[PDB]
């Protein structure tokens, strides 16, 4: 039987001390996060902003060519 | 005139049909597979109250 | 609220009603036409043209953008005046709000001379 | 001092190119 | 008897100095935004013409630097960093990407991607050699202040994410007209609604609005953006750290074994496909073209909900390799990072760098714990995630979220130590 | 003017079971239509 | 030589993605056999017929019609889901030819014609969301009872 284990043997060590391991490894940061939860929005929003208003001189200015 | 045409239609052998969309088969055959186990099930625990 | 944060406010609000946002609410035509084409298709269009009292829905958001770089250019270089800010931005600042200033008022004047053919001729 | 005129000029030039074509 | 092939070519390509100045973010900014104004530039300037406005540019950058590194296997690169070397791995992508870019270009010309091979005029061959050669080489230039800290590291990232930052959140609000067919409507899904109010009684079907448009579809999938969007950043944001002696540690790298994988992961499974739609049992092929037979057809992603409706047995086989190439296929990138327990020990040995506890040398054995433990929930994951939001229909998110949101949080945190420089001050 | 359909109603025909087969005769004429016969 | 009508069994009823049926009568008044070939229906745009929004399966009839004798034949179709509230240009053609070849078509119809898991999966729910959020905001603004002054 043990013969036929061996194919089991990796995967639930690897799952198992994995998840040990990463429980054990990188405890929580929630409020912290709250302190970056703002600024995520913040810099994602105002970034995307950028081309988000860029974008406006070039739809007109293909008409040069284009919009005939 | 004419009516319409339903065109050329499949008739299904009785037996076809019935191995396609044949219900009361279960409700008899759910009783027939009980008697397999009666021995065994009831005296299993009945030793088991005995010791347990 | 302070000034700042006012002002902020009404130069949002001068793009929005100066690229004629009323007009397109009310009368609400496309962003852009569409035109025939000699082989027949359609080339669209991205001005209503000679209509002067006319606009499509981008037009006013490409006149009203070029508008608002040209009024913040002028607000960079008097930013750009201050005497603590390292040198090696300052000309920079003086690049900036200079080619704001410059390149959307040419480029508002060209979109102006495609509106109306014959425009200053 | 200079890179700001290396990396942008060149390619603001480089507009010509399709503003004829 | 091909470092000796560096030398012909080396040392004649431009570069730039490095400053001995203590430059900050806000005398940055400007050099920061050249980079941006070039590469939107670049973005926003080219019935066809029509399609266009709505080929290769960074993508060789990427995909010939990614190659040299995994040409670093078999130990190739433990040629070793020296004074002599001691930028050239680099500077031979810096000739190979600019040549592999030309060829490209010459093959979609010869194949004449848009118009006929001559009748157009051939000065635009000129024009299409000048354009991708200046394009291509001043953006690599560009990346390449960046990295020499006139910016931050990589720009190349940080201009397809804020591509990506157009790309979806642009669909938001822009207020630039469509038609169905049906007479005036709005790309910008959201503020649809206010016209709507002025349009129709029947709130409950303006809300249905919310779930229908096929094209530049419907709100709800945005909404689902959101919600991955905001998820994400739980998982990125975890790291884990070990002791360092020459109160001071090493922070053990996580999710940067999520960073190679999937763009390898993905490219495989779609360029296998190509191949076998051209080259034509093992598959055919429905109008984007899709599968509908063949064993590429059971073996496709079933991205509808209508998928899911007709067949549920149908996604264990995308599932199957799918993930089982992040199981297992993944596990070689010990070398394309190059971060085997020997490798990485050398890397610390360089460093000269020893923990608390047990031996320096012994500490292969220590590590060893570690590391093939990392490829687990550190990678495999964010591939579980891109398909979730992927088939949730999250809009173009499961590539880009994944690589962009993660690019904010690099950028989050150099906007704290130097914002923060502000704060504290 | 007569408009005639015929149509299964049975979504299964099968050996041994009813078959019923439905005729419907539509009037769109301006006329009445006499001695009308249906024959199958 | 030869007359076609229109009836639709429901009514001229707009279903969206449900099942519109209608007969078309096909009458031979000349002295020649006619071929019904085929029976097509397509929606149109109602501004210009030239375009093409859905078509319809066509129904191949191949059905001989003697002279003086009428036939009727029972098409059925189902206008899309997303057509709700919409115009269209509803065109029905009858193809049929004569025994020489000559092959005719005839616009019998040409008319300008006028889950629960959505609701459940988050507009009810969202209320329910909002009892998680009742109860923290409970165990934390509560908190908010320590700092009065003596």
């Amino acid at each position: 039987m043990d013969q036929v284990m061996q194919f089991v043997e990796p995967s639930r060590q690897f799952v198992k001390d994995s998840i040990r391991l990463v429980k054990r490894c990188t405890k929580p940061d929630r409020k912290e996060f709250q302190k970056i939860a703002m600024a995520t929005a913040i810099g994602f929003a105002i970034m995307g902003f950028i081309g988000f208003f860029v974008k406006l001189i070039h739809i007109p200015i293909n008409n040069i060519i284009v919009g005939g | 005139g004419s009516t319409s045409a339903p065109g050329q239609g499949g008739i299904l052998a009785q037996r076809e049909f019935d191995r396609r969309f044949s219900f009361l088969d279960w409700a008899a055959f759910g009783v027939m597979t009980l008697p397999s186990i009666g021995i065994p099930l009831l005296l299993w625990y009945s030793s088991k109250r005995k010791y347990d | 609220p302070s000034a700042m944060t006012v002002y902020a406010l009404v130069v949002v609000s001068y793009f929005l009603i100066t690229g004629g946002i009323i007009y397109d609410v009310i009368v609400e035509p496309p962003s852009v036409g569409s035109m025939t084409d000699e082989h027949g298709h359609q080339r669209p269009v991205a001005f209503l043209a000679y209509r002067v009292n006319g606009q499509y829905i981008m037009e006013g958001l490409a006149s009203s953008f070029l508008f608002t770089m040209g009024g913040l250019g002028f607000i960079i270089l008097d930013r750009s005046n201050a005497p603590n800010i390292p040198k090696l931005n300052r000309f920079l600042l003086l690049f900036i709000g200079f080619v704001c200033v410059l390149l959307s008022f040419f480029m508002a004047r060209v979109f102006m001379r495609m509106k109306l053919p014959g425009y200053l001729m | 001092p200079v890179p700001v005129l290396v990396m942008s000029l060149l390619f603001i030039a480089s507009v010509f190119m399709l503003h004829i074509w | 008897i091909f470092l000796e092939v560096i030398k012909p070519f080396c040392v004649i390509l431009p570069e730039i100095q490095k400053p001995e100045r203590k430059i900050q973010f806000k005398e940055k900014v400007l050099w920061t935004a050249i980079t941006l104004f070039i590469f939107l530039v670049c973005c926003q300037i080219p019935f066809y013409w029509m399609r266009v406005i709505l080929e290769l540019g960074i993508s060789p950058i990427v995909t010939s630097g990614l190659i040299m590194q995994l040409l670093a296997g078999a130990k190739i690169i433990e040629v070793g960093d020296t004074p002599k070397d001691r930028a050239l791995f680099n500077g031979a992508q810096k000739l190979f990407g600019m040549i592999i870019t030309i060829g490209q270009s010459i093959v979609y010309v010869m194949t004449g991607m848009y118009g006929d091979p001559s009748e157009m005029g051939a000065g635009i061959c000129l024009l299409i050699t000048i354009q991708l050669f200046v394009a291509g080489l001043i953006v690599l230039l560009l990346d390449e202040l960046l990295q020499k800290g006139y910016g931050l590291g990589s720009g190349i990232s940080l201009f397809i994410a804020t591509n990506i930052c157009e790309t979806i959140v642009w669909k938001a609000f822009s207020p630039t007209t469509v038609n169905t067919g049906r007479g005036m409507e709005f790309e910008g899904a959201i503020i649809a609604l206010f016209h709507l109010l002025a349009t129709r009684t029947d709130k409950v079907r303006a809300l249905r609005e919310a779930f229908y448009r096929q094209n530049l579809p419907n709100l709800m999938n945005l909404i689902a953006t959101i919600f991955v969007f905001a998820v994400v950043i739980y998982f990125q944001g975890f790291r884990v750290d070990l002791p360092i002696k020459s109160y001071n540690t090493y922070p053990i790298k996580l999710f940067y074994t999520s960073n190679i994988p999937i763009i390898l992961q993905s490219a495989l499974v779609s360029n296998l496909y190509v191949i076998s739609q051209m080259l034509s049992l093992l598959g055919t092929w429905s109008d984007r073209a899709y599968p509908v037979g063949g064993l590429c057809y059971y073996l496709s992603p079933p991205e509808s909900f209508g998928s899911v409706l007709e067949d549920p047995v149908h996604a264990v086989v995308y599932i199957v390799f799918m993930l089982g190439s992040c199981a297992f296929f993944s596990k070689t990138w010990i070398e394309v990072s190059g971060s085997s327990a020997k490798d990485v020990a050398k890397q610390l040995k360089e460093q000269q760098m020893v923990m608390r506890g047990h031996r320096e040398t012994s500490m292969v054995h220590e590590l060893n714990r570690y590391i093939p433990t990392a490829a687990a929930f550190g990678g495999l994951c964010i591939g579980a995630l891109s398909v979730l939001a992927d088939f949730l229909g999250a809009i173009g998110s499961g590539t880009g979220i994944l690589l962009a949101v993660t690019i904010i949080y690099q950028y989050f945190e150099i906007f704290v130590k130097e914002q923060s420089e502000v704060g504290s001050m | 003017r007569l408009l005639a359909s015929k149509s299964l109603l049975n979504r299964y025909a099968v050996e041994g079971r009813d078959l019923t087969l439905q005729y419907n005769i539509y009037n769109v004429g301006s006329s009445a239509a006499l001695d009308v016969e249906l024959s199958d | 030589s030869a007359d076609t009508t229109i009836l639709f069994v429901k009514g001229e009823d707009f279903p969206a993605n449900n099942i519109v049926k209608f007969l078309v009568g096909f009458t031979n008044k000349g002295t020649e056999d006619f071929i019904v070939e085929s029976l097509d229906a397509s929606f149109r745009y109602p501004q210009d017929y030239q375009f093409y929004i859905q078509n319809f399966t066509a129904l191949p009839l191949n059905t001989v019609v003697p002279p003086q004798r009428q036939a009727t034949f029972e098409y059925s179709f189902i206008p899309a889901e997303p057509m709700g509230g919409r115009p269209f240009g509803l065109v029905i053609n009858l193809n049929y030819k004569d025994l020489n070849g000559n092959v005719f078509q005839d616009a019998v119809f040409n008319q300008t014609v006028t889950d629960g898991e959505t609701i459940f999966m988050y507009m009810f729910l969202a209320g329910l969301g909002l009892l998680v959020i009742v109860g923290l905001h409970q165990l934390l603004e509560s908190r908010k009872r320590k700092r009065p002054i003596q």
